[PDB]
């Protein structure tokens, strides 16, 4: 059993239609700066998050 | 007219290289600590980014 | 009753009940960055508490 809240996720489609992957954006700020370039892979480098 | 004794001059030239480099945050900036109004605002993400 | 700054918001009320003044301040507060080696190469990551 577990339990929800509101958060904000960022789901990834196919080109089938099905969600095949998701980031948590609010975990790490490392999924912080994933949510922002809107991608899952970073490069090298400094990010201001928030 | 041909010079028969010099100067020698030392002037200064004085020029800008750099300013201050800033950052903002957006939901900080328009909603503050708002619950609601950061509901609205993530209509407007894109500009922030 | 209440007492406004330079940009309009309230930052002083009285006390309805012992009548005395007392200042507001947000809680949020300080910039944040993450160094990261990129997502290809790894995980781990740094933060800096500016
Ligand atoms: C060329 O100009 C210099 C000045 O820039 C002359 O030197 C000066 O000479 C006077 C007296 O003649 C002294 O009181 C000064 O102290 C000297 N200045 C320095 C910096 O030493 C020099 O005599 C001139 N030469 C000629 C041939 O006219
Ligand atoms: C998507 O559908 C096609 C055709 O049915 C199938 O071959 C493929 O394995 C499915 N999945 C992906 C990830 O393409
Ligand atoms: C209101 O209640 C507080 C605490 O119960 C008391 O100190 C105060 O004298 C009361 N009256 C006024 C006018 O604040």
């Amino acid at each position: 059993v577990g339990y929800l809240q509101p958060r904000t996720f960022l789901l990834k489609y196919n080109e089938n239609g099905t969600i095949t992957d998701a980031v948590d954006c609010a975990l790490d700020p490392l999924s912080e700066t994933k949510c922002t370039l809107k991608s899952f892979t970073v490069e090298k480098g400094i990010y201001q998050t928030s | 007219a041909i010079p028969t004794n010099f100067t020698i001059s030392v002037t200064t030239e004085i020029l800008p290289v750099s300013m201050t480099k800033t950052s903002v945050d957006c939901t900080m900036y328009i909603c503050g600590d708002s619950t609601e109004c950061s509901n609205l605002l993530l209509q407007y993400g894109s500009f922030c980014t | 009753q209440f007492g406004r700054d330079i940009a309009d918001t309230t930052d002083a009320v009285r006390d309805p009940q012992t009548l005395e003044i007392l200042d507001i301040t947000p809680c949020s507060f300080g910039g944040v960055s993450v160094i990261t080696p990129g997502t290809n190469t790894s995980n781990q990551v740094a933060v800096l508490y500016q």
